[PDB]
């Protein structure tokens, strides 16, 4: 199917404590492969999976380079932020940068991204189209009128379609024992009474990959979106991921309800009734 | 600035069988800002050796992070999650409920 | 491959 490659890195000034904290790391689909650590000794780029890790002294001599020369740029964006938005330099700040592709099934490209977060919200982000920007606000446009000026979109639309995607597709094919598996949730209900009248019903998916899944509860086949507790998709630690989906429901009514797991591993989405 | 707190989960990598080995996790996300401690407790002492995934964030901008420690379940341990962050006025201790 | 973000200046 389609598969995505994210650089995402995490900039977190300090005052009083020394340079920013910089934090990046990378991402095959739902499977991390690189990473830097400012606060790490080794100072380089490391690998994260098994598949990268053939990569030669060059590859990480020149992976290095870059995001450290990133994390240089994005500390300095950071106090241009704070010139822009007129704040302190006595208050600890946040910079996101985003940036990445997407390759259909056939390995052709699909999509490219490029986008900054000061504090948590948008601040500026490349269009679909690759050819323009969406700033969040004044600051913001500051900075788009900057890198309308300098092109900057241009040789990113050229990247991202080029460089980003070959070497997504590089990646797939060097990790493709592992990077190109589906694994299908294993699922089970639990049970649990919680007074004399009302019982928990929760519906399990263990052990899935990728991580994208829906779980769903209906009564007598209706959707019960508003009465759900869903709890976020969270990785076991092996390379897989779980999620479940719980209801609250009258005791003896068991039967009415039916939990339905869509996720890209299953010949066919599964129901389940207690 | 609009700040945002942690959802927080303790959970096994497996289903618990005491005297099987197996992982603790506690997955904190949906955060902001970023700086955060999260500590695993054996009753209701911190475990000394945890490990940690590398800082990430969802399409929402939001902070995530997995700690993570192996173990061996029995009977009578109980375990714990005590998550520090601003938004919180005191830390966060959430009990490990193994047959959820 | 991390990108090229010499030019990503605000």
């Amino acid at each position: 199917g389609s598969h995505s490659m994210r650089y995402f890195s995490t900039s977190v000034s300090r005052p009083g404590r020394g340079e920013p904290r910089f934090i990046a790391v990378g991402y095959v689909d739902d499977t991390q492969f690189v990473r830097f650590d400012s606060d790490a000794a080794s100072q380089r780029m490391e690998p994260r999976a098994p598949w990268i890790e053939q990569e030669g002294p060059e590859y990480w001599d020149e992976e290095t380079g870059k995001v450290k020369a990133h994390s240089q740029t994005d500390r300095e964006n950071l106090r241009i932020a704070l010139r822009y938005y007129n704040q302190s330099e006595a208050g600890s700040h946040t910079l996101q940068m985003m940036f990445g592709c997407d390759v259909g099934s056939d390995g052709r490209f699909l999509r490219g991204y490029h986008q900054y977060a000061y504090d948590g919200k948008d601040y500026i982000a490349l269009k679909e189209d690759l050819r323009s920007w969406t700033a969040a606000d004044m600051a913001a446009q500051i900075t788009k009128r900057k890198w309308e000026a300098a092109h900057v979109a241009e040789q990113q639309r050229a990247y991202l379609e080029g460089t980003c995607v070959d070497g997504l597709r590089r990646y797939l094919e060097n990790g493709k024992e592992t990077l190109q598996r589906t694994d299908p949730p294993k699922t089970h209900m639990t049970h649990h009474p919680i007074s004399d009248h009302e019982a928990t019903l929760r519906c399990w998916a263990l052990g899935f990959y990728p991580a994208e899944i829906t779980l769903t509860w209906q009564r007598d086949g209706e959707d019960q979106t508003q009465d759900t507790e869903l709890v976020e998709t969270r990785p076991a630690g092996d390379g897989t991921f779980q999620k479940w989906a719980a209801v609250v429901v009258p005791s003896g009514e068991e039967q009415r309800y039916t939990c339905h797991v869509q996720h890209e591993g299953l010949p066919k989405p599964l129901t389940l009734r207690w | 600035m609009i700040q945002r707190t942690p959802k927080i989960q303790v959970y096994s990598r497996h289903p618990a069988e005491n005297g099987k080995s197996n992982f603790l996790n506690c997955y904190v996300s949906g955060f902001h800002p970023s700086d955060i401690e999260v500590d695993l407790l054996k009753n209701g002492e911190r475990i000394e050796k945890v490990e940690h995934s590398d800082l990430s964030f969802s399409k929402d901008w939001s902070f995530y992070l997995l700690y993570y420690t192996e173990f061996t379940p029995t009977e009578k341990d109980e375990y714990a999650c005590r998550v520090n962050h601003v938004t919180l006025s005191q830390p966060k201790i959430v009990k490990w409920d193994r047959d959820m | 491959r991390f990108p090229l973000t010499f030019g990503w200046c605000f």
